[PDB]
RNA sequence: UGCCUCCUAAAAUGUAACGGAGGCGCCCAAAGGUUCCCUCAACCUGGACGGCAAUCAGGUGGCGAGUGUAAAUGCACAAG
RNA sequence: CUUCACACAUGCUACAAUGGCCGGUACAAAGGGCUGCGAUGCCGCGAGGUUAAGCGAAUCCUUAAAAGCCGGUCUCAGUUCGGAUCGGGGUCUGCAACUCGACCCCGUGAAGUCGGAGUCGCUAGUAAUCGCAGAUCAGCAACGCUGCGGUGAAUACGUUCC
């Protein structure tokens, strides 16, 4: 099954960087989750496991943005950059989710370095 | 130039070039090259593909060549063995079968000398 | 790696001695492959001792 | 646009639903990869496989193959670990369906005294494997400019679940069984 | 020196060989035929075409007029000093071999380290 | 006769005997650093030369492989 | 009486171009033949089959001698060299061809690339090589033996050594 191989071999990569990158209340963790249709993002604070901010490409503001899928990744990166600053967060660690850093996930992070977050 | 799966060697006269097919000697190679219209003193590198169609059908309809001749010879030897004839016992041991002399000779059905 | 390591693989016209022809993609220079047997002119694609006694002698 | 792929989803794809009662259209078998390797065991001596098994499979299949090293050492075969002993290509997609056409149509009846391929050669899952003779049958290599003759074996890997389900698929592609 | 297979009657035939790179001519109307089981010494001063004479026999050059004929029993043995030669950072064991254990010196199997040690390169 | 590892050693450490087993006086310019990716052995079915076993394809397989080098403690999240 | 892990002896055919093959074409001698020799004609790829003239023979048959000559082809190769072995299909003789006959046809196309120490024949129409006939005999293992002619050489200082 080519779909069971993809899920098993992406929670293995996501655990590979989880040994070294945790995220606290002063420096939260920007988890990304990429599908074929959307991308999801959340700041998780792994000392009690409690999300403080979230954004996604399923709410109606991201949905009506023209362009390709990279253009809708810039918009979700700007949103969590101005939802974290409304919760007192300016420095974060970036979590790849297990994916290759490039393309849509590289455009999420580069959109969130121009709008307040400081990694 | 492949004819039956035999790969006729280049620069060789066509009366001799057909003799490298298993099942065609010098006599058959005259009557292959008399039915078609190919003269004998023709080099095999000048062999037109329109000519080679004329001897891929006269051979496969009138002669017996590689594979289905070689599977007859090792089946005719195979017939003599399990019926238990004299030539079958004489084909098992590798001794000559047509009443040859086996006292001072028959070095072809046997190997070289053993020298006890 | 998918940039001029592999040999040229361009469109190719095949013909047979039967007269059958079709069109695929191959590495033959010129794209003019000519065969002498194909899948529509080959055999298998389309299809005792007592009797050998009787022709030589006859019935008793 | 290959002619065997468009023939697959024209009548082969429909004929497999009548013969086997599949509920959903995603259950219909389809060949996925065709794996071709030489297996040059006499490369542990004389070190000639660069012109040997690379400059001919690239002519046959289309792309440059993978020189495979060896896992463990064997004293009876006179090789050690990490020695180039096999050469393999993998065909996917459009170059696959252009290879199964060019195999069955022009190539495969150039086996000397060819009588067919045995349909008992399934692994038990629906995958097929047959061998060949030499650098004959494929026209893209020439009989003159080659080295010693060397054969191969060709894997055909299908998505089918059982053997006769995969036998019905490869029957309609044009494989001669007996 | 390893012995090769049995050699026939025609070794090299040369019939009216001409070779030249410019208006200068090196070989002009040369006809000879190399013998069997002998040693042929080639004599000449510098820049006269001794090494170009070998490169027409091995086929790395091309005759201008006339032909070279080899013969079906002849298997040659020749390596230029300039086209590949040696590689300055591969070790002397992996120049004779190519990283392999046993090598073919002509229809026989000998070890590569037992082959370079027959040519003086022994030990480490 | 110095140095490393285990049992003797009596559940922290330590502990003797001309008690019981082995190693070391190196090697590596990557077999060091870092980023990224991958999972092994064995077994079973199919396959040109190909055999118990080379390379290939598919099942099964949670550590039984592997670790530059003895042995213990470790390592599959890998330190492979 | 012909067996066959082997050993010796006398031969024949070879390893090729002073040759193979294909087409043409010239020259013998000595012999045999009525329980036989079978001309010619026809049929058969061929061994042969059938019809039957002539002859107890300087008459008729056996009888086309082959090397040679001329022309073509192959181009130094385990090959158009070599023709062993084996498969299939036939003829003849004989009551009968399995052990065990020769011949023919088609296919297969083995060793062999001039031979270790040692050894043999020959001094002229000889040696080398090429055919033909006879005796025994239903046929024949006839490459043997006894004969016949064709073409046709090289050397012999000399008597120390064997
Ligand atoms: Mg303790
Ligand atoms: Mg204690
Ligand atoms: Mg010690
Ligand atoms: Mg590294
Ligand atoms: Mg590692
Ligand atoms: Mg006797
Ligand atoms: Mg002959
Ligand atoms: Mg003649
Ligand atoms: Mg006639
Ligand atoms: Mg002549
Ligand atoms: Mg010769
Ligand atoms: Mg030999
Ligand atoms: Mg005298
Ligand atoms: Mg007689
Ligand atoms: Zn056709």
């Amino acid at each position: 099954s080519v779909s069971a191989t993809r899920r098993i071999s992406r929670l293995r990569r996501h655990t590979r960087l989880r040994k070294k990158l945790s995220g606290t209340a002063e420096r939260p963790r920007l988890v990304v989750h990429r599908s074929a249709r959307h991308i999801h993002v959340q700041l998780v604070n792994d000392l009690n496991g409690t999300t403080v901010a979230a954004a996604s490409s399923i709410e109606a503001d991201v949905r009506g943005v023209p362009g390709d899928k990279k253009a809708r990744s810039v918009r979700v990166g700007q949103l969590i950059a101005e939802r974290a600053k409304a919760a007192g967060i300016d420095t974060v660690v970036f979590d790849r989710g297990g994916y290759t850093y490039g393309g849509r996930i590289a455009a999420l992070a580069d959109a969130a370095r121009e709008n307040g977050l400081s990694f | 130039a492949r004819l039956v799966g035999v790969d006729l060697p280049r620069d060789k006269r066509m009366e001799v070039a057909l003799t490298y097919i298993f099942g065609i000697g010098r006599t058959r190679s005259n009557e292959i090259l008399a039915a078609t219209g190919i003269d004998r003193d023709l080099r095999t590198r000048d062999l037109t593909e329109e000519q080679l169609i004329h001897l891929r059908d006269y051979i496969e309809a009138n002669l017996k060549v590689e594979g289905d001749l070689r599977r007859e010879v090792q089946a005719d030897i195979r017939r003599k063995i399990e019926i238990g004839c004299y030539q079958g016992l004489r084909h098992r041991r590798g001794m000559p079968v047509r009443g040859q002399r086996t006292k001072t000779n028959a070095r072809t059905r046997k190997g070289p000398k053993r020298t006890i | 790696m998918k940039s001029d390591i592999h040999p040229a693989y361009e469109e190719t016209t095949v013909v047979c001695g039967c007269g059958n022809t079709f069109q695929t993609r191959s590495t033959k220079p010129g794209g003019r492959i000519v065969v002498e047997v194909c899948s529509q002119c080959h055999p298998f694609y389309t299809g005792g001792r007592v009797a050998r006694f009787e022709k030589r002698y006859g019935k008793r | 646009q290959p002619r065997l792929k468009e023939r697959y989803r024209s009548e082969i794809r429909d004929a497999l639903r009548k013969q086997f009662g599949y509920g959903n259209v995603m259950q219909i078998p389809t060949v996925t990869k065709v794996v071709v390797n030489m297996g040059v065991g006499e490369a542990a001596r004389d070190a000639k496989l660069i012109n040997g098994a690379v400059n001919d499979l690239a002519l046959i299949t289309g792309q440059k193959p993978e020189v495979r090293r060896a896992r463990k050492s064997i004293a009876q075969f006179k090789l050690r670990e990490g020695m180039p002993v096999g050469v393999r290509v993998t065909l996917r997609g459009d170059r696959m369906w252009e290879f199964l056409d060019r195999l069955t149509s022009i190539a495969l009846p150039r086996i000397r005294d060819f009588r067919g391929l045995s349909p008992k050669q399934f692994d038990g899952v629906g995958n097929y494997t047959f061998g060949l003779a030499e650098q004959a049958v494929f026209h893209e290599v020439d009989v003159d400019k080659i080295d010693r003759v060397r054969g191969m074996d060709i894997n055909v890997v299908t998505s089918a679940a059982t053997d006769d389900e995969g036998r019905a698929l490869l029957r309609a592609l044009g494989f001669p069984f007996k | 020196i390893p012995v090769g297979p049995r050699l026939g009657n025609v070794v090299v035939e040369v019939d009216h060989l001409d070779k030249g790179y410019d208006g200068r001519a090196l070989i002009k109307d040369l006809s000879f035929s190399l013998p069997r089981n002998g040693i042929v010494g080639v004599i000449g001063p510098n820049g006269v075409g001794k090494t170009t004479l070998f490169k027409t026999i091995v086929g790395l050059e091309t005759p201008d007029s006339g032909s070279v004929k080899v013969g079906e029993t002849v298997k040659l043995s020749y390596v230029d000093q300039a086209r590949a030669g040696i590689d300055p950072r591969k070790t002397v064991w992996e120049v004779v071999s190519d990283g392999l254990d046993y090598i073919q010196v002509g229809q026989t199997e000998v070890p590569s380290r037992a082959y370079v040690s027959a040519f003086g390169f022994k030990g480490p």
